[PDB]
This record gives structure tokens, C-alpha cells and sequence, in this order.
């Protein structure tokens, strides 16, 4: 069986398509002429729309630095364009013979190819979105690395001035991402792990407060332990962000 | 000797390293959805 679509945005786009194709198949197998209209113009409209999707897709990938996106996108372009040729040929066939068997196989296979290809294109953009979040996550992970070198209260001011904003940006990206997913278990995982990270923030600063004043042992271990616990949670977030049923 | 970055320098590098076009893609996917669904509807009726 076809898995549940990854996000709600993807779901809202492709679910009606998937549903109508299964209906077409059922109709094709259980159904029973001159009632078939000219599909030349309708197919032409699909071909036009697909062409526009390919162009916009290229212009969008043209202006990125994601070399992975540049690599994984072109196969999807090929899928949908090939599927169009099957629809064009089908319309031409049915125009000559309304009872054409290969024409009906083409209609189903071409429609399926449009879906699969558009799905690939959406999943590929989605993976690029996730990669942006992961970068932010990894940046904070590395920001926590430098918590060990803060030895003065002035340095603690500087350290806190940037950590706060970054924490807030990450929290916002994860919040926006979680309420887009169609899998509840993954949403709650992301929410909980992010909540744990946020509440460990004042704990870290407070520990760095007492460590700094002490330097100028107990606070030393407490700081490192917080960093450890925070880091483990962010890596877990990274793991869940990439969880999918589409591969 | 090595000119090691200060705290402020080391932080700014990390932040730099980490941290509309999506609306246009979704729009073109929906137009593709619409055209294909209209095609199947004309064929099936519906």
C-alpha cells in the first residue's frame, strides 16, 4: 500500500490525485465507445502545466547553494515529462480508435507517472528544507562546544547575546516543522525534545554564572553535564527530522 | 605564532556558518494537479 504523504502540504496536493487514479483503475477493470470525448486539449493543458512546473523548478534550484538539491531534482523533471508523452500518445490513439487498449494503459501509466514524479519533486524540496533546519541545529551543537572556554562574566554576556537568538530561531523552525507532519508520534518527539532543550538553557547560564565567579569544581561538572544533555537532545531532533517512509 | 580567534570572532564564525520560492512550487504543483484531474474527469465523466 502507498504510505501516508509526508507533510500536510504535500498531502493536500497529491492525495486527490492518488485517489482519482485508483478510481480510474477500478473503472478501467469493472467498467464497460462513442462517449469518449477528444482528450487532445485536456492533455495539452497538463503538458503546459507540467512544463511550467519544470521551468519554475529549475529557476528555484538555480538560485541555491544546495548541491544535493541540484543533483536529486533533475530525475524528477524527467519523470513527469516522460509521463506527458504517454498522455499525448494516448489522446492520439483514442482519437483514431475509441476502443484502443494500449491507449488506456498509457492513460493510467502516464497519470501515475505525473503523480510519482511530482511526489519526487516535492520530497526533494522537502529534504532541502530539513537540511536547512539541521544546519541550524548543528550550529547550536557547535555553539555549545565553546561553552567550556567562557571564564569571565563579560564573556558570559557575549556568549549569551548570541545563544539566545539562535535558540529562538531553532525553536521556531522546529515548531513550524512539527505541525506540518502527518505523523503524530514524530510531532510529540520533536516538541518534547525541543522543550527539554529550552528549559536546560537557563540551567546552563546559571551554571556558567557560578563557574565564572568561582574561577575568578562543582560548577565545572554541572556545566559539562548540561551541555552533554542538551547536545544529545539536539542530535535526537536531527534524527527525527529525517525520519520518513518514502524511500 | 598562531593568531587564534577571540571569543567574539569564534562565535561570529559559527553563527555565519549556520544561521517565497516554496509558495511558487506548491502553486505550480496544484496547477499540475488541477490539469491532470480535469483530464481524468473528462475521460471518466467522472
Amino acid at each position: 500500500q502507498m504510505p501516508v504523504f509526508h507533510t500536510r502540504t504535500i498531502e493536500s496536493i497529491l492525495e486527490p490525485v492518488a485517489q482519482q487514479i485508483s478510481h480510474l483503475v477500478i473503472m478501467h477493470e469493472e467498467g464497460e465507445g462513442k462517449a469518449i470525448p477528444d482528450l487532445t486539449a485536456p492533455v495539452s493543458a497538463v503538458q503546459a502545466a507540467v512544463s511550467n512546473l519544470v521551468r519554475v523548478g529549475k529557476e528555484t534550484v538555480q538560485t541555491t547553494e544546495d548541491q544535493i538539491l541540484k543533483r536529486d531534482m533533475p530525475p524528477a523533471f524527467i519523470k513527469v515529462e516522460n509521463a506527458c508523452t504517454k498522455l499525448v500518445r494516448a489522446a492520439q490513439m483514442l482519437q483514431a480508435d475509441p476502443y484502443s487498449v494500449p491507449a488506456r494503459d498509457y492513460l493510467i501509466d502516464g497519470s501515475r507517472g505525473i503523480l510519482s514524479g511530482t511526489s519526487d519533486l516535492l520530497l526533494t524540496f522537502d529534504e532541502a528544507e530539513v537540511r536547512k533546519i539541521i544546519r541550524v541545529c548543528k550550529g547550536i551543537l557547535e555553539y555549545l562546544t565553546v561553552a567550556e572556554v567562557v571564564e569571565t562574566m563579560e564573556d558570559l554576556v557575549t556568549y549569551t547575546k548570541n545563544l539566545g537568538p539562535g535558540m529562538t530561531k531553532m525553536a521556531k523552525m522546529i515548531d513550524e516543522r512539527q505541525q506540518e507532519l502527518t505523523h503524530q508520534e514524530h510531532r510529540v518527539m520533536l516538541v518534547n525534545s525541543m522543550n527539554t532543550v529550552k528549559e536546560l538553557l537557563p540551567v546552563l547560564i546559571s551554571a556558567m554564572k557560578i563557574f565564572v565567579t568561582t574561577k575568578n569544581e562543582e560548577a565545572l561538572k554541572n556545566r559539562n553535564f548540561t551541555v552533554e544533555k542538551m547536545s544529545a537532545e539536539i542530535n535526537e531532533i536531527i534524527r527525527v527530522l529525517q525520519l520518513t517512509s518514502w524511500d | 605564532g598562531i593568531q587564534r580567534p577571540s571569543l567574539e570572532e569564534r562565535l561570529e564564525s559559527i553563527i555565519s556558518g549556520a544561521a517565497d520560492r516554496r509558495e511558487r512550487i506548491v502553486a505550480e504543483c496544484n496547477a499540475v494537479r488541477q490539469a491532470l484531474q480535469d483530464l481524468l474527469s473528462e475521460y471518466m465523466g467522472n
